[PDB]
C-alpha cells in the first residue's frame, strides 16, 4: 500500500446507455486492431493474441499475467481483503496497474536487449518507447472498456475478435500460392468461385474445390457453421429453480443454472496439460532412444508419436485415423471426456461456486426454494449443481472432439469461447433492456 | 435604478418598468425600515410586541361581540381589519411560532363568518391558504367541500372529500358530503 | 434574481447621498433572509436533484453547477455575516436568529398577499358571474 | 450408470429454448459475430499494401 | 516478398466473389420479403388543407451489383487462362504505379480527419441530449424554473406555455425568432388563430412540444409536485385538441360546434353524457349545425372517445395474499373503458372470473406479461394537431398524508377498446328500459382491461392503514378520468 | 483523471506519429 498518482479513467457517474456503449466498444476495438497492424521503425503468439514485428508484439500478455498472478495470490488467501471497505478494493485495482507497468518495463527491456533487432542508442530508446506507449495504450483501453464504457472486459473481447478474424481469414484469404500446377487461393469460398468461373468444367471443378485435401474447403465451412449453430442452440439450456425471498416478502424470481457451468477454462487446462506431456514425452524419447520403460511410455517416428502413450493421447485429425484404429479413438475419447469432467468438478469446487457457497449466499440474502423447506436448500443444490456441471463439461469436451475430428476452420474451444463472450453481451443487453 | 426619499425614508424604484421580484424586495426592505424606525432598541429581540397584541385582541373581541348581537356584516369588517393590522403593523422579526397561531385563530373565525354570510369564493381562498400554510384538520375539508359544491366544482370537491376521509374516516359529515358529491356528479354526467 | 446586488447598490448610494443608517441594516437583513431561504431550499432539494441525476434525466453539467451553488451560497452567507459584524460590533449571535425568523415571516406574508391575485384567476378559469358582495348570480 | 440417468433427468427438467426465442438468439449472435469478423478481416487485409508502400 | 497481379489474372475473381458475397444475401432477403380504429377515416375528412399540405411536405444496389458481377464474369471468361511462390491478389499499379502515395495519403486522411471529427460530432450530439429525449439546456431551464417557483403562484396554461417558450430546441429550428414569438404562436394555435406567415413554424413547434411536455411532466414528478403535473397534463390536452381550458370543454373539443351559439344558448351542459341525455335531433338543435349528414360525424365522434370507470382497485404483492411491512407490492386496476352513451352496468353482473389473478409461478414472477398482451390504442381524433398520434394514459400516484408525488409517471399505451365498437349500439342511455335484460346483452362479451403500476417503493415498516392516491388522466381527450384513493392494510 | 476522448486522441496521435516517421524515412531514402 502506497500513494500513487497514475493515469486512470474515472467511471461514469450514471449508467451509460446501450448505444453509446456499443459505439465505444466498436471504436476501441478498431483502435486495438489497427495497433496490431503497424510495424516498428528502427528494426532492420496464438493463444495470448500477439504478433511478432509489430507494435503489438507484447500485446495483452502483461495484463493477463498480472491478472493471473493476482487471482492466484487471492485464491491462496494471502491478501486478506475484506469487502466491507471501499478502499482496499481500490488498493487492489492500483496494485494491478503498478505490477502491470513494471512487468511491461521488464519485458520490453529484455526483448530489446536480447531480441534479434540488434545490439546497436537513439534507435534503441525509440524502439523501447514505441512498445511502452503501445502497452500503456492497450492497458488504458482495457481499463476504459472495463470501467463501464464497454459491454464487458477487454481481454475476452480481443480474444474473440482474433478468433473471428482467423476464422474469416481461413475462408476469404485473397493470398495465392503457385506450386507447379498453378495459382490457387488460400481461401475456401474465394478459390471455390474462382474454379467455378474459370475452369468451365462443373462436374470436375465442384468436387475439386469441395474436397481440397491440401487447403480449407467448403465442407469445412459447412461443418464449422453447423457446429456454430449447434453451440448456439446448446447455450439456452438452463435450470431455473423457483426461488422466493423471506426478509422482503413479495420478490419472486428464478435462479438460472446454465449447462456450460464453468467459464470454459477446464478445457484450456486440459489442452495445456496434454501439450506439455506430449512435448515432454518427445523430449525424453529424444534423449533416451531405447529403454525398457521409455519404449513403453512413448515412441516417436514418422513428427508423430507411434506405439506409445503419447501416441494414444494425441488428437485425431480426420476420419481416416478414426477408422484406422478404433481402440486408440475410443481410449482418446474416454480420456478427454473424463479429464474434462473432473476438471469441471474441481473448477466448480475451487472457484467458490460450490453448492455449499450458494446455500450460504441464499441464507445471507434470505432466498429460499419456493416449494421446499429452508433446511433443504443445500441438500437440493447437492442434487443439481454437481451433475449439471459434470454434464456441461462432458458436452464441452464432446463438442471439442467433434470439431477436431470433423476438421472445422477453427478449434472448437475457440468457437465456444467466442460464442460465450458474445452470449454474455446478448444476455446482458436482454436483461437490462436495450436496442 | 431606485430613488430614496428624504423625509419618509422610503425607497422607490424610479424606473419606468420594474421586475416583480425586485419590487417585492423593495417592499420588504421598506417594511423593514418602517419597522426599525418604530422599534427603538438597537438590539431588538424576537420577542413579539404587546400593545399591538392588545389592539389586535380588542379589535377581534369587538368583532366577535357582533355575533352575539347577530350582526354578520360589521363583524366581518372588524375581523378583516384586525387581520389587516396584524399583517401590516407587526414587525417581521417577531416570533413566527407566535404570529402564525394567532393568524390561524383569527382566520378560522373569519372563514366561518364568511361562509355563514354567503361569500363563498373568498372562503375557498382563505381555506386553501390555511391548508397550504401547514394546518391539516378534518374541520377544514368539510368547509372546503361544502364551498366547492356551493360554487359547482364537483371534481375538486370529491378529491378533497376523499383526502379528508383518508385522514379521519370516522367522520359522519364527510361521508354525507361524499354521498352528495357522488349523486351530484352522477347527475352531472348521467 | 436576488437582492444581493440591491444591498450593494444601496451601499453605493449611501456612500454618495448620505442616506439614513437603518436602510443598510434593513437591506442586510433582507439579503441574510434570502440567503437562509436559499440554503434551506438547496438542503431540501438536494436529494431530489441527486435522484433525478442518478435516473439520468438532468444531464451532466447541471449537477456540478448545483454542487457549486451549494458552496457559493455558503460563501455568500459568510460574507454577509462578516459585513454584518463590520457594520455593528457584537451583532452576530442575534443576527442569525433574526434572519431565521424574518425569512419565515416574509415567506408567510408573501403567501398571504398572493391571495388577492389568486382570487381572480380562478374566476377567469371557471367563468363565475360574481356580483357585488361576493355572491353568485349564475 | 447412474451418471447418464441423472444427466438425462436434468435434461428433461431443463428449459430448452423454443423456436421464437432461439431465432432472436441466433440472429443477435450471428450479427455480432459477422460484425466483428468483417472488421477483423478488413483490418487485416487493408494494412498489407499499406505496409508494403510505407515499409 | 509478395507477387501482385501484374497481368490482371486474379483480382477480378476476388472482386467478383467479394461483390457476390454482398449482393446474394440481399437478393435472398428481398425475394423472401387488433384494435378497431374508427377515427382513421373521419380524421382526414375534417383536417384542414393547410395542415394536410404541411404533413405532406414535412434496391438499385442489387441491380448495380448484378451488372458488375456480369461484367466481371465476362471479363474473366474472356481471359486466356519445385518451390512455393506466395502471392497476393491485389493489382500491381495499386502499389507500384504512379498513384502509390495516393493510397497512403487517403488512408492517413481517413484516419486523422474523418474518424476523429465525426466521432467528436457524434459524441457532442449524443451528450447534449437527455435520456428522456430532450436537449440538456431545455432540462436545465425546466429545473431552474421549477426550483425558484413560488408555491404562492398558481399554475395555469399560460404559465406552462411561458415556460415552454424557453426551450432550446425551439431556437435551433428558427434562430430568428424569440421566446415571445413562440409564446404568441402557441397562443394563436391554442385559440385557433392564424399566424399569417409563420404557420410552418407554428406547426413544427406544436409537433415538437410533445416530448417537451413529457419531459416537463417527468421533472415535475421528480420534484414531487402535483399541481404542476396536473397543469402539464391539462396543457397537453389543450394543445392536442387546440382549445383553451374551459369548464365546458368536453363539448368544445368536438369538431364542428359554434361557441357564440352554444355558450349563449345553453348554460347547463358541460359533459358528454349530459349531452347524450338529449335526443339525436335535439342535440343538433342545441349545437346549432342543422345538417344531418354533418351531424352524423359529430355524433359518431362523441360516442367513440374512451371514458374510464373502476371495477376493482387494490394493492397486490406477487406470492402472498396480504401486505406485510417492508414488502414490495404493486397496484392492480380493473377498469372499464366505456363511452358516454352507454348506461352504468352494476359491478355484481361481473362474473368474478375476469377480476381474479391466476395463481401460477410463471404468472406471479412477472405480473406485467398479461398486461403487455393487450392491443394498442387507436389513433386520436386531433384534426388540428399536425402529425398523427395514438392515445396515451398517464397514470401517476401521490400520497395522501401531505399531497406529494412519490414516483415518476407511468405512461401506458396498450388497452382494448372493444366496448366502443358499433356492434353494441343497442345499449343506449335514452332507451331507459333496463337493457341489462336484453337478448343481445351478454356480460361475457364486454371486455375488462387491466392496468398494473409498479410501486417502486416498499411498504412502510409500521403496521396500519396507509392511504394513497392514483391519478389516471387522458392525454388526447377531455374525458372522465380516474381520481380514487386507496389504503394499504399493512397487517403482517 | 483521463477522459475517453483523451484516450482516443492520444492513440490516434501515436499512430499518426509512427506512420509519419515511417513515410518520412521512406521519402528521405528515396530522394537522398
Amino acid at each position: 500500500p502506497f500513494e500513487s498518482f497514475l493515469p486512470e479513467v474515472i467511471a461514469p457517474e450514471r449508467k451509460v446507455p446501450y448505444n453509446q456503449k456499443l459505439i465505444w466498444t466498436g471504436v476501441s476495438l478498431l483502435i486495438f486492431l489497427i495497433l496490431g497492424q503497424i510495424p516498428l521503425y528502427g528494426i532492420v503468439r496464438a493463444m495470448l493474441a500477439s504478433n511478432r514485428g509489430t507494435l503489438l508484439e507484447l500485446g495483452v500478455s502483461p495484463i493477463i499475467t498480472s491478472s493471473l498472478i493476482f487471482q492466484f495470490l487471492q485464491g491462496t488467501q494471502l491478501l486478506q481483503i475484506r469487502p466491507e471497505s471501499k478502499q482496499d478494493r481500490e488498493l487492489f485495482q492500483i496494485a494491478q496497474k503498478v505490477c502491470a507497468i513494471i512487468l511491461i518495463l521488464g519485458q520490453a527491456l529484455v526483448v530489446v536487449m536480447t531480441g534479434n533487432y540488434g545490439a546497436p542508442l537513439p534507435i534503441c530508446l525509440l524502439l523501447i518507447f514505441q512498445l511502452m506507449f503501445a502497452s500503456l495504450i492497450v492497458m488504458l483501453l482495457d481499463e476504459l472498456l472495463s470501467k463501464g464504457y464497454g459491454l464487458g472486459s477487454g481481454i475476452s473481447l480481443f480474444i474473440a475478435t482474433n478468433i473471428a478474424e482467423q476464422i474469416f481469414w481461413r475462408a476469404f484469404a485473397p493470398t495465392t500460392v503457385n506450386s507447379g500446377r498453378g495459382k490457387e487461393f488460400e481461401g475456401a469460398v474465394i478459390a471455390f468461385f474462382h474454379l467455378l468461373a474459370v475452369r468451365k468444367d462443373k462436374k470436375r471443378a465442384l468436387v475439386e474445390a469441395f474436397y481440397r485435401t491440401n487447403l480449407p474447403n467448403m465442407f469445412q465451412v459447412l461443418m464449422t457453421v453447423a457446429i456454430f449453430l449447434f453451440v448456439l442452440y446448446l447455450q439456452g439450456f438452463r435450470y431455473e429453480l423457483p426461488i422466493r425471498s423471506t426478509k422482503v416478502r413479495g420478490q419472486i424470481g428464478i435462479y438460472p443454472i446454465k449447462l456450460f457451468y464453468t467459464s470454459n477454462t477446464p478445457i484450456i487446462l486440459q489442452s495445456a496439460l496434454t501439450s506439455n506431456i506430449f512435448l515432454i514425452s518427445q523430449i525424453l524419447f529424444q534423449k533416451y532412444p531405447t529403454n525398457p520403460l521409455i519404449r513403453l511410455i512413448g515412441v516417436w517416428g514418422i513428427q508423430m508419436a507411434l506405439s506409445g502413450l503419447a501416441y494414444y493421447i494425441q488428437p485425431l485429425m480426420s476420419l481416416s485415423e478414426a477408422l484406422l484404429d478404433p481402440i486408440k479413438t475410443i481410449v482418446y475419447i474416454t480420456f478427454v471426456l473424463g479429464s474434462c469432467a473432473v476438471f469441471s468438478k474441481t473448477w466448480i469446487e475451487i472457484s467458490g461456486t460450490s453448492p455449499r457457497d450458494i446455500a450460504k449466499q441464499f441464507k445471507d440474502q434470505g432466498m429460499v426454494i419456493n416449494g421446499k423447506r429452508e433446511t433443504s436448500i443445500y441438500r437440493e443444490l447437492k442434487k443439481i449443481i454437481p451433475t449439471a456441471a459434470a454434464f456441461g463439461g462432458a458436452t464441452i469436451g464432446a463438442l471439442s472432439v467433434g470439431s477436431d475430428l470433423l476438421g472445422t476452420l477453427g478449434s472448437g474451444a475457440s468457437i465456444l469461447l467466442a460464442t460465450t463472450t458474445i452470449y454474455g453481451y446478448y444476455e446482458a443487453a436482454a436483461k437490462e433492456g436495450g436496442f | 435604478t431606485l430613488e430614496y426619499n428624504a423625509n419618509s425614508k422610503l425607497i422607490t424604484a424610479s424606473d419606468a418598468v420594474v421586475a416583480l421580484s425586485t419590487e417585492t424586495n423593495i417592499d420588504q426592505i421598506n417594511v423593514l425600515t418602517t419597522s426599525l424606525i418604530g422599534e427603538t432598541n438597537p438590539n431588538f429581540t424576537p420577542q413579539p410586541n404587546e400593545a399591538l397584541s392588545k389592539m389586535i385582541k380588542g379589535l377581534f373581541e369587538s368583532g366577535m361581540k357582533n355575533l352575539q348581537q347577530k350582526k354578520l356584516n360589521e363583524a366581518l369588517k372588524n375581523v378583516s381589519l384586525a387581520i389587516e393590522m396584524a399583517q401590516r403593523k407587526r414587525a417581521p422579526w417577531e416570533a413566527f411560532a407566535i404570529q402564525l397561531p394567532e393568524l390561524h385563530f383569527m382566520l378560522r373565525s373569519k372563514i366561518d363568518l364568511c361562509l355563514i354570510l354567503g361569500k363563498h369564493l373568498e372562503a375557498l381562498q382563505d381555506l386553501d391558504f390555511l391548508l397550504g400554510t401547514g394546518l391539516i384538520q378534518p374541520d377544514v375539508f368539510v368547509r372546503k367541500a361544502d364551498c366547492l359544491l356551493k360554487l359547482r366544482q364537483w371534481e375538486e370537491a370529491r378529491a378533497t372529500c376523499e383526502r379528508g376521509l383518508a385522514l379521519a374516516p370516522e367522520d359522519m359529515k364527510l361521508r354525507a358530503l361524499l354521498i352528495e358529491t357522488a349523486r351530484n356528479l352522477a347527475e352531472y354526467n348521467g | 434574481n436576488d437582492a444581493h446586488d440591491l444591498y450593494f447598490q444601496i451601499k453605493e448610494m449611501s456612500e454618495n447621498e448620505k442616506i439614513h443608517e437603518k436602510v443598510l441594516k434593513a437591506a442586510l437583513l433582507n439579503r441574510g433572509a434570502e440567503s437562509v431561504r436559499r440554503s434551506l431550499k438547496l438542503k431540501e432539494l438536494a436529494p431530489q436533484i441527486n435522484l433525478l441525476y442518478k435516473n439520468g434525466s438532468i444531464g451532466e453539467d447541471y449537477w456540478k453547477r448545483f454542487e457549486t451553488e451549494v458552496k457559493l451560497i455558503e460563501l455568500e452567507f459568510k460574507d454577509t455575516l462578516q459585513e454584518a459584524e463590520r457594520l455593528q460590533p457584537g451583532w452576530v449571535q442575534l443576527f442569525v436568529m433574526v434572519c431565521k425568523e424574518i425569512c419565515f415571516n416574509q415567506a408567510l406574508s408573501r403567501r398571504y398577499q398572493s391571495i388577492l391575485k389568486r382570487k381572480e384567476v380562478c374566476i377567469k378559469e371557471w367563468e363565475l358571474k360574481i356580483n357585488n358582495d361576493g355572491r353568485l348570480v349564475n | 450408470v447412474e451418471f447418464v440417468r441423472e444427466g438425462t433427468q436434468f435434461l428433461a427438467k431443463c428449459k430448452k429454448p423454443d423456436l421464437k426465442e432461439y431465432t432472436k438468439i441466433v440472429k443477435a449472435v450471428g450479427i455480432g459475430f459477422i460484425a466483428v469478423g468483417i472488421i477483423g478481416y478488413a483490418i487485416k487485409l487493408i494494412h498489407i499494401p499499406i505496409r508494403y508502400v510505407i515499409v | 516478398n509478395y507477387e501482385y497481379d501484374e497481368a490482371s489474372e486474379t483480382w477480378p475473381s476476388f472482386i467478383l466473389t467479394g461483390l457476390l458475397m454482398v449482393v446474394g444475401p440481399m437478393t435472398l432477403l428481398q425475394i423472401y420479403q387488433f384494435n378497431e380504429e374508427v377515427f382513421k377515416n373521419l380524421n382526414e375528412e375534417y383536417t384542414s388543407d393547410e395542415i394536410k399540405q404541411f404533413r405532406r411536405k414535412f434496391n438499385i444496389i442489387i441491380i448495380v451489383g448484378w451488372i458488375l458481377v456480369a461484367i466481371l464474369l465476362q471479363r474473366i471468361n474472356s481471359n486466356d487462362a519445385q518451390s512455393t511462390s506466395h502471392g497476393i491478389a491485389l493489382p500491381r499499379f495499386l502499389v507500384d504505379g504512379s498513384a502509390s502515395p495516393l493510397l497512403v495519403v487517403c488512408y492517413v486522411a481517413l484516419l486523422g480527419l474523418i474518424l476523429p471529427y465525426f466521432v467528436s460530432r457524434w459524441w457532442a450530439r449524443t451528450q447534449s441530449y437527455t435520456k428522456k429525449g430532450i436537449h440538456n439546456v431545455t432540462a436545465s431551464n425546466f429545473v431552474s424554473n421549477l426550483v425558484n417557483y413560488k408555491p404562492s403562484e398558481i399554475v395555469t396554461t399560460d404559465l406552462i406555455l411561458h415556460w415552454l417558450s424557453f426551450a432550446h430546441e425551439f431556437k435551433q429550428f428558427f434562430p430568428d425568432l424569440q421566446p415571445t414569438d413562440f409564446e404568441k404562436l402557441l397562443q394563436d394555435h391554442i385559440n385557433r388563430r392564424d399566424s399569417g406567415k409563420l404557420n410552418n413554424a407554428k406547426f413544427r413547434i406544436v409537433a415538437k412540444c410533445h416530448s417537451l411536455l413529457h419531459g416537463l411532466l417527468d421533472i415535475a414528478c421528480g420534484f414531487r409536485n402535483l399541481d404542476i403535473a396536473l397543469g402539464a397534463i391539462n396543457t397537453f390536452k389543450c394543445i392536442v385538441q387546440a382549445v383553451p381550458l374551459t369548464p365546458n370543454c368536453q363539448i368544445l373539443q368536438l369538431p364542428n360546434v359554434d361557441k357564440e351559439h352554444f355558450i349563449t344558448k345553453t348554460g347547463d351542459i358541460h359533459t358528454l353524457g349530459k349531452l347524450f341525455t338529449l335526443e339525436d335531433a335535439k342535440i343538433g338543435e342545441v349545437l346549432g349545425i342543422k345538417d344531418q349528414a354533418k351531424l352524423n360525424e359529430t355524433l359518431r365522434v362523441a360516442s367513440h372517445i374512451p371514458n374510464l370507470k373502476i371495477i376493482k382497485a387494490d394493492f397486490l404483492v406477487p406470492g402472498e395474499n396480504q401486505v406485510t411491512p417492508s414488502s414490495t407490492p404493486y397496484i392492480s386496476l380493473k377498469v372499464l373503458v366505456r363511452s358516454a352513451k352507454q348506461p352504468l352496468i352494476p359491478t355484481s353482473l361481473i362474473p368474478e372470473e375476469n377480476l381474479t389473478e391466476p395463481q401460477d409461478f410463471e404468472s406471479q414472477r412477472d405480473p406485467f406479461a398479461m398486461m403487455s398482451k393487450q392491443p394498442l390504442v387507436p389513433y386520436s381524433f386531433a384534426p388540428f394537431f399536425p402529425t398523427k398520434r395514438r392515445g396515451s394514459w398517464c397514470c401517476l400516484v401521490s400520497s395522501q398524508k401531505d399531497g406529494k408525488i412519490l414516483q415518476t409517471p407511468i405512461i401506458i399505451e396498450k388497452l382494448s377498446y372493444k366496448n366502443l365498437n358499433d356492434d353494441k349500439d343497442f345499449f343506449d342511455k335514452r332507451i331507459k328500459m333496463d337493457l341489462t335484460k336484453h337478448e343481445k346483452f351478454d356480460i361475457n362479451d364486454w371486455e375488462i382491461g387491466t392496468i398494473k403500476i409498479p410501486l417502486g417503493q416498499p411498504a412502510p415498516e409500521t403496521v396500519g392503514d396507509f392511504f394513497f392516491r392514483v391519478i389516471v388522466k387522458s392525454t388526447d381527450y377531455f374525458t372522465t378520468d380516474l381520481d380514487i384513493t386507496m389504503n394499504m392494510k399493512v397487517r403482517d | 483523471r483521463v477522459d475517453p476522448l483523451v484516450v482516443l486522441f492520444l492513440a490516434v496521435g501515436f499512430i499518426f506519429s509512427v506512420v509519419a516517421l515511417h513515410v518520412i524515412s521512406k521519402v528521405a531514402g528515396k530522394l537522398f
